[PDB]
RNA sequence: AAAGCGUGGCCUAUCGAUCCUUUAGAUCUUCGGAGUUUGAAGCUAGAGGUGUCAGAAAAGUUACCACAGGGAUUACUGGC
RNA sequence: GGGCGGAAGACAUUGUCAGGUGGGGAGUUUGGCUGGGGCGGCCAAUCUGUUAAAAGAUAACGCAGGUGUCCUAAGAUGAGC
RNA sequence: CCGACUUUGUGAAAUGA
RNA sequence: AAACUUUAAAUAGGUAGGAUGGCGCGGCUGCUUCGGUGAGCCGUGCCAUGGAAUCGGGUGCUCCAAGUGGGCCAUUUUUG
RNA sequence: UUGAAACACGGACCAAGGAGUCUGACAUGCGUGCGAGUCGACGGGUUCUGAAACCUGGGAUGCGCAAGGAAGCUGACGAGCGGGAGGCCCUCACGGGCCGCACCGCUGGCCGACCCUGAUCUUCUGUGAAGGGUUCGAGUUGGAGCACGCCUGUCGGGACCC
RNA sequence: GCGCGACCCCAGGUCAGGCGGGACUACCGCUGAGUUUAAGCAUAUAAAUAAGCGGAGGAGAAGAAACUUACAAGGAUUCCCCUAGUAACGGCGAGCGAACCGGGAGCAGCCCAGCUUGAGAAUCGGGCGGCUGUGCCGUCCGAAUUGUAGUCUGGAGAGGCGUCCUCAGCGACGGACCGGGCCCAAGUCCCCUGGAAAGGGGCGCCUGGGAGGGUGAGAGCCCCGUCCGGCCCGGACCCUGUCGCCCCACGAGGCGCCGUCAACGAGUCGGGUUGUUUGGGAAUGCAGCCCAAAUCGGGCGGUAGACUCCGUCCAAGGCUAAA
């Protein structure tokens, strides 16, 4: 090594020329995926091309906790309260995720509105030709059915930037927000030291 | 025997230009289509085109 | 239980959502012993007998030296969590054989 | 008494990196689900030592020898 | 007489750990300076005087020598001599 | 080379608990 | 008398030869003094014929980097 | 090589092949686009010669816009001076004054680490009016950065060739 | 002086059947180096690689949480981007180095064992026979009660009540996908050089066809071809499109309630020690030996330890395209 330069981190001491992966087939995968999507669309005509319905859920992880995304499936609670049986939901284009847990009414009603919307704008062909059973749909509106393409129920990733204009009140000015914000940090630090003295306060007195 | 430093498939074949720089270049090319002296310099026989 | 404080840092920090009580699931009874499995295990227990270290546990408990009872039970089984409850189970066997 | 003198020896030599261990100190910081609580991990300042002393952990032989080289380098001749 | 005939016998032995021995064997090293190298020595850290040519710097396996310590006083201060 | 655990079961005595 | 010196060359060595100076006035100081006594600074106003000779645009500032790190000859001083 | 015509080594001659290339990271310099932004690079839709081209997302993906600490954590409360390009004003002009970018030098302030300090207020352990520091920062008191290309250099890869 | 039944094991050129070897790109398992780098070298690195030994398919492997996380939490597997040359690991030297989150491609979840016909093996195979023939049916043997079929799989489930809601097959005709064959525009006009006109001049034509190739020299128009499509033949079809006859139940499912049961995989987990491996650090996986479970329990929450609480999942059986 020589004149002032970063300390190298070349991870090329193995036989990397046996494992170079080149991307010359990138246009090829694009075109093959496109072909596969056409031939799935024609087969699942007239089902929606995005597939079954997906829930609005929150991400994990402090960095993205506020940013909603499509999940994997509706929970059993949600299907039950929207009035759609467990074994029937995957049939009619509704995913089911028996592993999720509903921890909030805010989440449950948010997805219940999606179940109701999907059932509102859902059409179901009869299993046979003339026999129209319960849960079916009438021929007169069956006859205009199309294959919706793309995302038919979009999810907003963050709540919209809205900044209204309001009064600045006197008791709002008096609020020492930093002092507030240090007090609970102090309490979190002292949480053990407080409860210990409480424990022996009970144990002795 | 070999060639020196044999040619390898993982050269940089495709180079990248900024999307906005492509757009700027297409703007300059469209502008240059409009100037009769530029077309005639560039090698097109235009002595009878109307406008 | 009750929701977060709504303040980004501190005791019970986080963002406020009206929390919910989960319906009972299967696998919350996971491990809850049942009538017939208890019947089976209790029956087979005396038919098979007691493993030798478990007999040593019985001896040390009926002497009353619970510390060494736990110690040898731990050295046989492997971890304190299961040594403790093995000692509890064998103390149960000694109360149910000194009951009569 | 005071001015002052005193940050070792009247002055010029008499000594020591990284990692590891160990000690001193804060009623210090972390063990990342939350606490009590041993242990461990830190920060600052010392010691444990490298004498080849800017600091690898290290015995010979080859006349059975080998490869790279050297006329930077010996033995023969030549030269002063 | 439901024991093929003897012997040894829960000891040898089998497997896993544990310690010692183990150039039989493996892997590896075997510093530098140097009027060639080797042996010698340290001119490898380092101090004083000289060489050093009256500022500083200045070499040789140049020269005469020194250092790996000793000290609760042989440190600090004051006083007297 | 030897030590322990294992295959490794049975009952008997003498010394320690 | 290289490891002696009172004295003590020549040659070479350092510094200075102004505009980055000086004076007056009124302000600050937690320094300093017995003290406007100093030391230093700050604002302001005045002066300062360029303060020896000669010569001339400058590494003046910065960056990136090559090669080199075996030297040899000569006059003088000089070690074995 | 200090030194080659050397009694130093290679070369009998001809023809053809023959030795600093490619890739990754980084950096300076230069060019282009945008510029507190900048990248569409993995995907998606298109694409009537096309592995091209064009469109799309990004509301936070990379880097940049905040740094100091080991960490818990905290996180810039708004700058003056000397010399200065250049412009301006006055004078007949010589000369004088004003504003003075860049850069250089000097002194500070603020953030943070460590130390020091402590009115009030407060959830009693927190805050922090005032005051700090021969300390330390790859800080701030200048937003200039991102992407692409080229050369050069360092390093990893056969890595100039034998 | 026996005839019996079971077990276990023989021999059969018995009847019917499956195995072995080959190819190496990619894929799965074991085994497993050093040259090199560290300016030496011994841990490290090369590398969990090359070589060795095996096993498959059109893909293989994985796969439906004994997961991550600490969030407002999410939710099988696989791959790409980012995470990230980062946390960590390392004679803390050389170097080495993942994961969560997020965005995308594609997304499908399933079935067993166990308590559960006991008026009653309801199950399966084989020989023979028939027919409509990848099967169905009858008869006779055998397997099997040391358990075949059915119900169940934790998201549950089994029971009991209920208005209720949901289930069937066979034809035709295409489309779609695949292969193959045939066909398809226009100068060879006049002059000149030329061995040869495919060249030059002149007069013209095609073009949804000026890709390419042949033909005696730079051929759109001589030829095969290219564009537009047309026609016909054959396949697999098991995908859907509409027509037609066949009319869906007292069985099963779904939904609502109940509260009673609620059965869940062992030398396995788990622990010690050793070895290897990892980024995994008081130990990441695996493996050997020893110890060896639990049912108000068990595995995790990236620092060993005990107590309290909390978040989370249910292993030790199996199948599963797509990217
Ligand atoms: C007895 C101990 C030995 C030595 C140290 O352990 C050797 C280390 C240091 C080093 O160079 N890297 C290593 O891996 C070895 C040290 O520090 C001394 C003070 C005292
Ligand atoms: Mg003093
Ligand atoms: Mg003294
Ligand atoms: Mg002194
Ligand atoms: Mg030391
Ligand atoms: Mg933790
Ligand atoms: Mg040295
Ligand atoms: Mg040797
Ligand atoms: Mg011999
Ligand atoms: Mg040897
Ligand atoms: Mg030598
Ligand atoms: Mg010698
Ligand atoms: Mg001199
Ligand atoms: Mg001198
Ligand atoms: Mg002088
Ligand atoms: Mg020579
Ligand atoms: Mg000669
Ligand atoms: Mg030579
Ligand atoms: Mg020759
Ligand atoms: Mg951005
Ligand atoms: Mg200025
Ligand atoms: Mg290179
Ligand atoms: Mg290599
Ligand atoms: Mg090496
Ligand atoms: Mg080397
Ligand atoms: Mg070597
Ligand atoms: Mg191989
Ligand atoms: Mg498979
Ligand atoms: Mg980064
Ligand atoms: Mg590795
Ligand atoms: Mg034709
Ligand atoms: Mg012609
Ligand atoms: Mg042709
Ligand atoms: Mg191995
Ligand atoms: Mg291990
Ligand atoms: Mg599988």
């Amino acid at each position: 090594v020589k004149h002032n330069n970063v300390i190298p981190n070349g991870h090329f001491k193995k036989h990397w020329q046996n494992y170079v992966k080149t991307w010359f087939n990138q246009p090829a995968r694009k075109q093959r995926r496109r072909i596969a999507r056409q031939k799935k669309a024609v087969k699942i005509f007239p089902r929606p091309t995005s597939g079954p319905l997906r829930p609005i859920v929150q991400c994990q992880t402090r960095k993205y906790n506020m940013k909603a995304r499509a999940g994997r499936g509706f929970t059993l609670e949600e299907l039950k309260s929207a009035g759609i049986p467990k074994k029937l939901a995957p049939t009619i284009g509704i995913s089911v995720d028996h592993r999720r847990k509903n921890r909030s009414l805010e989440g449950m009603q948010s997805n219940i509105q999606r179940l109701k919307t999907y059932k509102a704008k859902l059409v179901i062909f009869p299993r046979r030709a003339r026999k129209v059973k319960a849960g079916d749909s009438t021929p007169e509106e069956l006859a205009n059915a199309t294959q919706v393409q793309g995302d038919y129920m979009p999810i907003a990733r963050g709540e919209k930037r809205s900044v209204e204009v309001v009064k600045v009140t006197e008791e709002m000015k008096e609020f020492k927000a930093y002092g507030k914000l240090r007090v609970e940090r102090m309490n979190q630090r002292q949480l053990g030291a407080r409860q210990k003295k409480a424990a022996e306060a009970e144990k002795e007195e | 025997g070999r060639m020196f430093a044999p040619t390898r498939i993982w050269r940089k074949w495709h180079r990248r230009v900024n999307v906005r720089l492509r757009r700027v270049a297409v703007a300059s090319a469209l502008a240059a289509t409009a100037v009769p002296a530029i077309v005639t310099a560039r090698g097109h026989r235009i002595e009878s085109v109307p406008e | 239980s009750q929701p977060k404080s709504g303040l980004f840092v501190g005791i019970n920090k986080g963002h406020v959502v009206t929390k919910r009580e989960l319906p009972p699931r299967p696998s919350d009874r996971k491990g809850k012993g049942t009538k017939r499995v208890h019947f089976v295990r209790n029956l087979i227990r005396e038919v098979a007998g007691f493993a030798p270290y478990e007999k040593r546990i019985t001896e040390l408990l009926k002497v009353g030296k619970d510390k060494r009872a736990l110690k040898v039970a731990k050295r046989k089984l492997g971890t304190h969590k299961r040594a403790k409850k093995k000692r509890e189970e064998m103390s149960s066997v000694l109360r149910k054989m000194r009951s009569a």
